[PDB]
């Protein structure tokens, strides 16, 4: 079969690297982390639910601040996801420090291409098991993925992890173009709830947003998501119901 | 395990056990995995049929899967039976995840023992005792219940062990009795129970090479040099540069 | 009519073509008859090559069973009934309905199938005084059907060990512990390595 | 097969990196390491039993001060632990060096992570096959595990080492979030000792806290420790009479 | 076969690292040293015997200096002892040099133990297979063992080589932590004399020794040493009867 | 074996080193070179063996002068030698140009140890194939082996290369505490004649010395060579007739 | 056998290393160059032998120069010898910078042995697989053989190439050491002649010497070739009939 | 060679590269072949004559 | 060498003739040579 | 074994038209054809082709 | 059994090895023989019995 998993100074004879197919398959054995894109805002939820009821609600808790209108959330190694986010907070500050600009979303996603790819091509070390989705208005809302090896790819909503597949059908359904800030925040507590067969509760995910009115980053406050809990476990219960 | 539920299967009223399929011996082997085998077959007076792992397997297969199918009919044909199977390495061990030319005979062998430990019906009764070198040299898809219930760790015979084997063989010998069974232990350490066999076989040679019918201490302590005794183990060496 | 197909395919060649051959011819006397081709893993051939002796004689064995089936010989109301565990190791020949007209997916249970198996079996063993079968699902669900009938038997031998010679809730939760670490261990902490 | 597993780089066909999962287990060897988070602060429980009368029953200590306010225990070898805590003690002060403040938990345990991070992603070296607990109280308590992998988990308590699996079955039933100080001191030692399944004694076990009403490492003698330790050994003969 | 040992940055699935486990195994085949503690000082115990009479009687060395008051033996190769010695004599006389205070025997065994961690993470280098033995007195009389993993071992008695085992049990039995001086230097000359299975005669050992009183190291003169060893001959002799 | 021998990283399970046990047959490979030491001088006797007659044979020799009362001959690679001896010569006059006084044949002895011994631990370089007999007086003469890692013994007799084992013996038997200067040359040119396995001819031999009263190599030219060669032939004929 | 070939950084378990050996080879498989020392001179003849005529009459360079009264020939790897000649060139000139003085021929073949003893060490760098015969008279001839095991051998007469091993057998027999100037080049031709077995022709040789009375290299043109080519042409015809 | 799951199936190929279109005229056959990938079939049955 | 013989004396034939001169035989050397198992032609250019 | 080893390789372009003649023979007329140009297009192919 | 050849041979593997037990629990007829290769055959005279 292969043994071109072996490197990552190789390719494979179909011209593959299979071993930025298992950095693929570290992030399927995370928990899911879900993005949305509305015309509103764009908003972006993420397991926070970890281990036993013995962990704090608050252990990762993944949706990191990386600047003031940008938040990106992880799925794959947590250990590998720590690094690149405070490399990700760094290339944001670096572009303030040289210009005065706060990044755009496209070119702070790109930053990060640019960077996974150096650790892609050296074989003294590895590419990342870690996808972000990087996420923000920087003057139109937008919302990246950046892949283990560090691939651009534009989404207007989208998973990654162990959920991803159920949620992407689930959008290929429900998802509009015609999309607003609370059917949003609703649509992606239900398509959650899906990835985890079972009922959401307020404070086992976390959720961050820019707006395009604000065009800053403003947590979801606890209290705040309580009445979109409720909305959405509608849904939810019609879809667990077999 | 096995003895127990073959000779009574009022149990499978009573608890209503569903009948077991298999029991696998680990640790040493070679200690005696088949005697306890026999001994098994004793008991419930059944069909004792021995595959050696060399009868499985060549270099493209057919003669290895025709003999899985001629035992399995024996013991149908002659159940209860025992069906004793050393070694589980040539028809039970790891698959590649990826391929390669040596492991795809292998499998071809390996489907047949899967499928036919679940096949039997109460209509003829085959039970099986498995046996390996451990169990870390075997896949998992044979240590699922119903296909190997339990396993049974047989390790090597303790000191105390060693003592009550050698006193099965001092019986025999004709004017015994200045035998120290303890001592004779002491030097056969880290000794399996097939040695002990071996050492009182040559016990009865030596003894007649000093043409004498009695076997006492003499000669029981040169027969376990012979076989057992011939190593150090750990020593070595001393430098030059290691010192 | 029931086949290991695996069990043949010898190395003293195309005595491996005959058996399936006659094993066919026979479906036709005896019909209407259903045949049993138990994992067309070692029966079924694959011509991408990974055993030069190999690939050749099962194929021998594959397209003469083929040539039975439909190849230009009637099916004789044959009602094959077939058993497979993989699918990527199928020629294009088999794996198209018109040899096996309706494809089915037989997949692990559901919380609903845990259910229904634990039933048969429990029948055959003294039930439980506690009995609940969706309590027992929820840990289960990620097994298979074996391992089902695998817990039932380990409950059945703790009581012998036990002492009590009947089987309850307390000696199913314990079974589904001994068995699930054997063979389907399913919660293992990802919260260690990963998020 | 299986692995795939020579290799630092390789990620297998499971999407798992197979040298850092044998490195989990490493931590396992190494003796157990229990931690305790309550709201007046947060109580560390150490292993510190090695050897029968060969060795000292003081070895060093095994809990060591890595800030003023902060201390760690160690889990897996004692040899790993030298070198991550000698620049961990560091990077403590390295914090007061540049901003003259208080190191946080949170942060101080992010970098104790990184340093082996970088040795997880790097081909030439192995991270060390070792799991710290990093327990203080900067202005609020609290306890995290860092991983041998680098990934960094909040717990409110928890073991690791050899008592993992045991203690964690322990705590369901008894952690809860309204407990003392005293009471959390003494469920630490019964946890442990259930680790070990034996009758303690108070001189080859350590214990050290960091206060809410101190904010300052302290450690509780030996002296001082014999009630502690004897409240525990009756709860730990009502469970080793069942 | 294993490959679990083709470098030292391949783990074992049951989490262990085996090829220092190896390195473990080049210091038992060298041959054997003592450390013997006692409330008045420390006492240095170790093999000259080496070979047959070719080489020099009064062979150069297993003991040696690294201070004027701190002194060391090893066992394994007295190739990676002599240069890790030459390490380890700068490393003592750099704390003189900026603390103008001598090292003490707990802080010179920490930076020993770094030391030799240092190679062991590294596959480019490969880790000592010796282990040391560091007896001082700085203020309080201390006894420790380095590992060849670089993890430090506090000890009350200690050994190490082909005479390791012996000398533990042996010691098991007779030492207690009040033995005289005179007591403690000769109990270590009969389990030294069962460690090669001989009558010591003074030429084949070579003794120092740091006193609590002076805190100088002394080595004892061959003759000087000769009424010790003699007392210590009569219950080698005894006990090399059975 | 077959794997634990194909680099100069790894340990066996017997935790030997394989490749330096190799580098030393190395020295077996070449020809016999034999010291003695006694208490009026030092010998060093070269084997200046010519194969064949068309070789020119004022290289073939062992001994290098080093310092003004340090000599060393050498066994191994040829190549290894002079690189490893050309070190040699420049650190004994380093020596000099820090203390101001010639260097002593000890430290030169640790010095060339551990230049070979960061050559054994670096796995990115293989070994010096090499031992020295390191020969001089100081003020008190001095006999040494370097073992190819870097190992220390000190002898009284000794060779290196092909004729070692049989010359061990030898001195086993012949060589005693009270031979005079003049009549322990005549002894080791014997201890020569008998590895070599015929009578000698001073064309085929280089002696080379220290003596303590001059204090000064000299190198023996062939008139002054034959004296000592006569009565050696003498004696070596007789123990080719045992 | 297996595994001990395959890098340079592996010794055998005889102490042979199978890949230097196969660099021995390498001189073995290129063509032949004889050097011929003599009392009044030293002759340095390279085979000038071309494949075919399409190659150039006077191929560049059979024989080159390093100084004004040092010259080298090379047999086995062609590539390689632009490069290790380059360096014998530029160490002449060093030391003519350093010392004013041209090197010792003795010096200089230690300088150019010991870069490819540099190129041994490293496990990354194979050495040169070339032989260079060093020729030049410093203040008696002086031939050298420089192997590509980094050894250095110096001869009265010599060879090496595809014809080393037959000349020895040849000049062995033949060769005394009271040839003439002439006497010792016409020998040399002889030599030459036996080893590709046909008759000389000014155009399959390239013939350089070097006069002590001079004390300088000159280079012989192809008339002044035929003298000593006829002379020579009748010795190797009778050597060719028997 | 040195098989037999592939070498003897390979001499009674030879006998029919041979016997199909061979040595033998002509009769009336034509014979239909029929094959499911000429990828995987002998050069010999490929070409046409 | 059989060979070589029984081609240039078919040589010999193709030129009408018995006389089986160097000719013949040049070209039948070549003939039996060029299909045997193997004769040089791979010198290399790092060597001669 | 046989001393005459003979090689038989593709059709060359004359060796392609010695073939065309016979079998344009026994299939009457086609003489708007040129042997030539059927050749130039059939390049390397066998005899059978 | 592929038919005359395993069959003839069946038979006399097992003639053999019936008789040499029978009359040797001990000493009465001792059986002596060689063999150059065992591990090219199905264990028969590899049987402990
Ligand atoms: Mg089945």
């Amino acid at each position: 079969q292969m043994g071109y998993d072996r490197a990552i100074t190789v390719f494979s004879p179909d011209g593959r690297l299979f071993q930025v197919e298992y950095a693929r398959e570290a992030v399927k054995r995370g928990a899911t982390a879900i993005g949305i894109k509305c015309k509103e805002g764009v908003i972006l939820i993420a397991d926070k639910r970890v281990g036993s009821k013995l962990l704090e609600a608050d252990t990762i808790e993944k949706i990191y601040k990386i600047d003031e209108h940008i938040c990106a959330a992880t799925s794959g190694l947590v250990a590998d996801a720590r690094v690149l986010i405070d490399r990700a907070r760094i290339e944001a500050q670096i572009n303030r420090l040289t210009y005065d600009e706060p990044i755009t979303v496209k070119e702070l996603a790109k930053k990060i291409c640019d960077f996974k790819q150096q650790y892609t091509q050296y074989g003294g070390v590895r590419p990342f098991g870690v996808s972000l989705l990087i996420a923000g208005v920087d003057e139109v809302p937008k919302l990246y993925e950046t892949d283990p090896s560090g691939a651009l790819l534009e989404y207007k909503a989208t998973a990654i992890g162990m959920g991803r597949n159920a949620v992407t059908e689930f959008f290929e359904k429900e998802y509009r173009d015609d999309l607003s800030f609370d059917d949003a925040m609703v649509l992606g507590l239900v398509a959650m709830g899906l990835s985890i067969e079972s009922e959401l509760v307020p404070e086992n995910i976390e959720v961050g947003y820019v707006k395009v009115d604000d065009r800053t980053f403003k947590e979801v406050s606890p209290e705040e998501l309580k009445p979109y809990v409720e909305r959405a476990n509608e849904r939810i219960r019609e879809l667990l119901k077999k | 395990a096995v003895e127990l539920p073959l000779l009574k299967p009022e149990l499978f009223a009573e608890v209503g056990i569903e009948p077991p399929k298999g029991v696998l011996l680990y640790g040493p082997p070679g200690t005696g995995k088949t005697l306890l085998a026999k001994a098994v077959a004793n008991q419930t007076r059944a069909t004792f049929i021995r595959v050696v792992g060399s009868e499985f397997v060549q270099k493209y297969i057919g003669e290895g899967a025709r003999l899985v199918r001629e035992v399995f009919q024996l013991a149908k044909e002659k159940a209860p039976s025992i069906i004793f199977i050393d070694e589980l390495d040539a028809i039970a061990a790891r698959r590649t995840n990826s391929d390669t030319s040596g492991d795809r005979e292998v499998q071809r062998t390996m489907m047949q023992l899967l499928a036919e430990l679940d096949g039997f019906d109460p209509r003829g009764d085959v039970k099986v005792i498995g046996a390996t070198n451990r169990i870390d040299i075997l896949d998992p898809a044979i240590l699922r219940p119903g296909r190997f219930d339990r396993i049974i760790e047989v390790p090597l015979p303790t000191f105390e062990g060693r003592i009550q084997i050698f006193k099965i063989h001092t019986r025999k010998m004709k004017l015994a009795e200045d035998v120290d069974f303890k001592e004779l232990a002491r030097i056969t350490e880290g000794a399996s129970g097939a040695d002990i066999k071996a050492i009182c076989t040559e016990a009865g040679m030596f003894a007649i090479r000093e043409e004498r019918a009695k076997v006492t201490m003499l000669d029981f302590t040169k027969a376990i040099e012979k076989v057992l005794k011939k190593t150090t183990p750990i020593p070595d060496l001393k430098g030059v540069m290691f010192v």
